[PDB]
RNA sequence: ACGAGACUCUGGCAUGCUAACUAGUUACGCGACCCCGGUCGGCGUAACUUCUUAGAGGGACAAGUGGCGUUCAGCCACCCGAGAUUGAGCAAUAACAGGUCUGUGAUGCCCUUAGAUGUCCGGGGCUGCACGCGCGCUACACUGACUGGCUCAGCGUGUGCCUACCCUACGCCGGCAGGCGCGGGUAACCCGUUGAACCCCAUUCGUGAUGGGGAUCGGGGAUUGCAAUUAUUC
């Protein structure tokens, strides 16, 4: 089909970004869907080019961590994979959105720094960054020493990142990082 | 205390004792009129725009 | 009839030179050649340590020796051969000629 | 960094100064003419030496060079 | 009749892909198993971005074998997605118009240059002194 | 030939050979003004060239 | 099924040594020193009891056909090359020693070794690396 | 610390929560309900075959190492 | 109709073990479930009759390159030996194990001593391994 | 004038050139099987070199365009393209009481030289274990382990002047290590289409120092060697 193309079954369309600050550095419709969220790569060549790559490809590499897992892209893709459907007999909505509306809540927009430290605004992509970082990391720690599996804890925390829960690892780090900012301010 | 949001109109010069730090000339996409400058972490392209969780904050020039 | 030869040889054009000389002397007894068939070259890897002693930072060398080697099979008596064959060879090519 | 060196820069002006109406100006057939009226000893050179001559002539019919 | 056969390579890390067009029904096998049944199967719509861009028909008439050889898994799997995309393009530029391979090209670039353009990408050479080409063994002080 | 050792290393062996002679020739020929040797191949013929600068030395 | 039966046995004294029940049946057994999780398959396969139950629903009166098996292996068809004490140097007896005699048995070969004032006797007697270790760097925990 | 002395096989009480409050769940896993009735993990996962067989669960997808259930039509 | 190879081998293998069922001609040795499948193992297979499972394996790999000798089995069931302590390397797997099922499928003609060594699938051997085939490829159907 | 660069090698691009019965593809003709066709590393041929090998060349130059800059040296960005910085080798003047006399039939001096610091033989030691430190390996698990199933590499090496010692296919015996037969390979020929792991698919386990982890240690069985105890390894 040259018309439309869904994430393996996941529907591309229909998916708006309501904060303006980060429509341009989240790749994730119109000409960056794919089916797969694994491609060659090439994306850390030049400074930029790290925006043009699909977010779920961005949420796929950042799974990769903790040594054992280095290099095990085929088991990430199953773990994200697994957990789109896991959101979406938990919620309803479509997974792409619950994504997206949890990297928006969890980019911390302030951020302090030594320059005694000052507090400055952070970028959007830098701000992206951050989003799934915390998120990946969140649920590399539920998912630690516990029967609950990689796919699930990935799958709550971004539906409660989604709404802001304040039980989410991504949202408690967030809003501290906005508070010791707002600190020494 | 509302947040508003900027929109970089070109970037000055890398700041901070690691040079961590970016001094951008950002202007408010409310009213391009009133424009500052603002110092911001991470990579900053030329026409991204901002959140200011206040304005009122000018940092200072180098 | 159906003979081979070898030339093997550590340098590559006194190889190659030595590849088209019998060439040379073959379309010259008008008889039907076969094409220098390249081999792949085999290279002899010797890693050692730069110091005469075990002392100072560990460094190595890249001692190799790539040799080459190519065949050429001829459809011709032995006689025919062994004027050819003894017509500006360099001692860095060996040649190996082989009747069956 | 791609600065020439002397060596490039000294044999690009000798040969603009005694081939000037023999060499054109795309850099593709300066390029064939370098070959055989200076023996070069690399491929690399003749396409840096050439790639200066081009560089020379949109300098010349914009004026002298000293 | 004709022989209108088409033998196009695709090369990745080291794995080869070489396709083999001809005037056929619409089958495409690799190593002679189908293209559908092949491991691993989570890159199963990785071997089917030439056949779901460009749509069935466009294979309706050009059958095409795949022999593999070299690299690992996956660099197989991305060998014979720029395998039969180039060999399809390469159809339709010896047989027929380039006026509907330009058009289907262009689909292709704009969904991902690898389907065409190798990846020039190699492992580098170990150097002495770490167990890596850039990695170094750790250093201790005192 | 009897043993019939590989390619690899009768080309090493010539090397071995050739590195004997210089320093033999070295601790021999030297103050007759020894610079170097080279082998010609020829079948069952091994002729080598002693480069000496006093030839009638 | 899957609802909890009668007849339980959550802790089976067996061998003079307890064995937990909420424990799948072929690793319940390796509790018991002197067989591990290879020699336990063996002999629940020996007696055709099937290993997709816990050590708390299978009935007593075939656990002492397991344990038959235990104590006599030979007569079971077991080979000489599973067993724990091949060739004994008392008796030759090639048989399974389980988790009593097991310990005993251990220090008589190593007061066998120290009677005869063996190198290799003396070294347990002194606390020492036996098998032949660098004892230089290693080794440190009970030794202070 | 807290160590989790977890069922291995249904008492009718923990039975009777399992064929009555499972298949509403909108989320079936062997994890999900293995932490709710303080069950193993494998009397889960052999907890969801009759269900399976029952009818009471739909399979949406199961896995080597993901098997996902939810809850059957509405209608 | 199908050959073996658009039928995914998963369903291929035990599909085939099940023709092995039917027959019980398969000459099956006393210590089948008492041995251990290689020295990198350290358990015995779960399911107890994996002898059917892999005499099944050693046929389909047969089919697709034959001539194949018991050394090359030991190469093909081969895998991680986690040597403990020590990093852990490759091993082959037991010779005796893969002797017999080639034995074994020799003793019911399914295959037969190929000439320069190895063992190659007799014709009749690789008709019925189609009749396999054509059934789960109309189970899909 | 040297160093830098250039240069040498390597990596990637040339359906163009030169070639291949120790490399292959594609057709043809048989053979096997399933319902004209499909599959085959099953078997022989004629064309061809895409795939393999390696030779000669070609290719990239900041060359083009747009900005910046004295509009010089150049820089940024873009188009086109396999590349718009691949990696390494080589590497100056001067210097260090840097290391090495245990590499040398490189060596000054000094010491020894028969009851020897010479040479050889037997046995031991270099591993010895209150403790400190350095490089590492395996781990602390469920993104896991276990048991099956499936499916892919590239570097190499291989029968010795002295040398007595190779890499292994295949067939039998044994759970295994291994043993006994037969052959191939002085090697693009045989190992070998190097059926490598990880990964992939499917079971079992279920947060428990647990089927995590495999230290320590007992008993037995092999192999190398003249000889293994202070366990050579397996």
């Amino acid at each position: 089909t040259p018309d439309i193309k869904l994430f393996g079954k996941w529907s591309t369309d229909d998916v708006q970004i309501n904060d303006i600050s980060l429509q341009d550095y989240i790749a994730v419709k119109e000409k960056y869907a794919k089916y797969l969220p694994h491609s060659a790569g090439r994306y850390a060549a030049k400074r930029f080019r790290k925006a043009q790559c699909p977010i779920v490809e961005r949420l796929t590499n950042s799974m990769m961590m903790h040594g054992r897992n280095n290099g095990k892209k085929l088991m990430t893709v199953r773990i994200v994979k697994h957990a789109f459907e896991i959101i979406h007999l938990l919620t309803g909505e479509n997974p792409l959105q619950v994504l997206v509306n949890a990297i928006i809540n969890s980019g911390p927009r302030e951020d302090s720094t030594r320059i005694r430290r000052q507090a400055v605004d952070v970028s959007p992509l830098r701000r992206v960054n951050q989003a799934i970082w915390l998120l990946c990391t969140g649920a590399r720690e539920a998912a630690f020493r516990n029967i609950k599996t990689i796919a699930e804890c990935l799958a709550d925390e971004l539906i409660n990142a989604a709404k802001g829960s304040s039980n989410s690892y991504a949202i408690k780090k967030k809003d501290e990082l906005e508070r010791v900012a707002k600190s020494n301010r | 205390q509302p947040i508003k949001l900027a929109r970089v109109t070109k970037v000055l010069g890398r700041t901070g004792s690691q040079g961590q730090c970016t001094q951008v000339r950002v202007e408010f996409m409310d009213d391009t009129s009133r424009s500052i400058i603002r110092n911001v972490k991470g990579p900053v392209r030329e026409g991204d725009v901002l959140t200011l969780l206040e304005s009122e904050r000018e940092a200072r020039r180098l | 009839h159906r003979i081979r030869i070898t030339l093997t040889s550590r340098n590559v054009k006194s190889l190659e030179k030595v590849c088209a000389d019998l060439i040379r002397g073959a379309k010259e007894k008008n008889l039907k050649v076969k094409g220098p068939v390249r081999m792949p070259t085999k290279t002899l890897r010797i890693t050692t340590r730069k110091t005469p002693c075990g002392e100072g930072s560990k460094t190595w060398d890249r001692f190799q020796m790539r040799i080459h080697k190519r065949l050429i099979d001829l459809h011709s008596p032995s006689e025919i051969v062994k004027q050819i064959t003894s017509i500006s060879i360099e001692p860095g090519v060996e040649v190996e000629v082989t009747i069956a | 960094g791609r600065v020439r060196t002397k060596t490039v820069k000294k044999a690009a002006r000798v040969i603009i100064e005694k081939y000037y109406t023999r060499l054109g100006n795309d850099f593709h057939t300066n390029k064939r003419v370098c070959e055989e009226i200076a023996i070069i000893p690399s491929k690399k050179l003749r396409n840096k030496i050439a790639g200066y001559v081009t560089h020379l002539m949109k300098r010349i019919q914009r004026g002298p060079v000293r | 009749g004709p022989l209108q056969s088409v033998q196009v390579f695709g090369r990745k890390k080291t794995a080869t892909a070489v396709a083999h067009c001809k005037r056929g029904n619409g089958l495409i096998k690799v190593n002679g198993r189908p293209l559908e049944m092949i491991e691993p199967r989570t890159l199963q719509y990785k071997l089917l971005e030439p056949v779901l861009l460009l749509g069935k028909e466009r294979f309706a008439g050009v059958d095409i074998r795949v022999r593999v050889k070299g690299g690992g898994h996956v660099a197989q799997i991305y060998a014979i997605r720029q395998s039969i995309s180039k060999a399809l393009v390469a159809y339709y530029q010896k047989y027929v118009d380039e006026a509907s391979k330009k058009e289907i090209k262009d689909i292709l670039i704009q969904y991902d240059r690898t389907l065409l353009v190798a990846d020039p990408r190699r492992c580098e050479s170990k150097k002495f002194g770490g167990p890596g080409a850039r990695a170094r063994y750790q250093k201790s002080y005192r | 030939m009897a043993v019939q050792i590989s390619k690899k290393r009768k080309f090493v062996a010539d090397g071995i050979f050739k590195a004997e002679l210089n320093e033999f020739l070295t601790r021999e020929l030297a103050e007759d003004g020894y610079s170097g040797v080279e082998v010609r191949v020829t079948p069952t013929r091994t002729e080598i060239i002693i480069l000496a600068t006093r030839t009638q030395n | 099924s899957l609802v909890i039966p009668e007849k339980f046995q959550h802790i089976l004294r067996v061998l003079n040594t307890n064995i937990d029940g909420r424990r799948k049946i072929a690793f319940a057994i390796t509790a018991i020193k002197g067989v591990g999780r290879r020699y336990a398959h063996v002999v629940l396969r020996k007696a055709d009891i099937d290993l997709t139950k816990r050590a708390g629903e299978l009935t007593e009166d075939e656990v002492e056909r397991v344990i038959t098996i235990m104590q006599n292996p030979r007569q079971y068809k077991i080979p000489d090359w599973f067993l724990n004490r091949q060739k004994d140097v008392k008796d030759g007896k090639y048989s399974q020693v389980l988790a009593n005699g097991l310990d005993n048995k251990l220090r008589e070969d190593l007061e066998r070794l120290k009677k005869i004032r063996a190198h290799r006797g003396l070294r347990h007697f002194w606390g020492l690396r036996v098998r032949g270790q660098h004892t230089k760097t290693t080794g440190r925990r009970g030794r202070t | 610390r807290d160590k989790l002395n977890n069922l291995v096989l249904f008492d009718k009480a923990t039975y009777d929560k399992l064929c009555k409050e499972v298949p509403n769940y909108k989320l079936i896993t062997p994890a999900v309900v293995s932490e709710r009735l303080k069950i193993r993990g494998s009397l889960a996962r052999a907890a969801l075959q009759e269900l399976l067989s029952k009818g009471l669960i739909k399979l949406v997808s199961k896995h080597r190492a993901q098997v996902i259930y939810t809850r059957n039509t509405k209608g | 109709g199908v050959t073996v190879k658009d039928v995914n081998q998963q369903e291929f293998v035990r599909a085939l073990a099940a023709f092995l069922k039917k027959s019980g001609k398969l000459k099956v040795p006393e210590w089948v479930d008492t041995v251990k499948l290689a020295k990198h193992k350290e358990l015995a297979p779960y399911d107890e009759n994996w002898f059917y499972t892999r005499a099944a394996s050693t046929a389909r790999h047969l089919y697709l390159r034959g001539g194949a000798g018991v050394g090359s089995m030991t190469k093909i069931y081969g895998g991680r030996q986690r040597n403990g302590v020590m990093p852990s390397h490759f091993s082959r797997g037991s010779k005796s194990v893969a002797r017999r099922v080639l034995q074994a499928l020799e003793g019911l003609k399914m295959v037969e001593k190929d000439q320069d060594g190895g063992r190659k699938l007799t014709p009749q051997g690789q008709r019925d391994l189609d009749r396999i085939a054509g059934q789960v490829a109309a189970a899909k159907k």
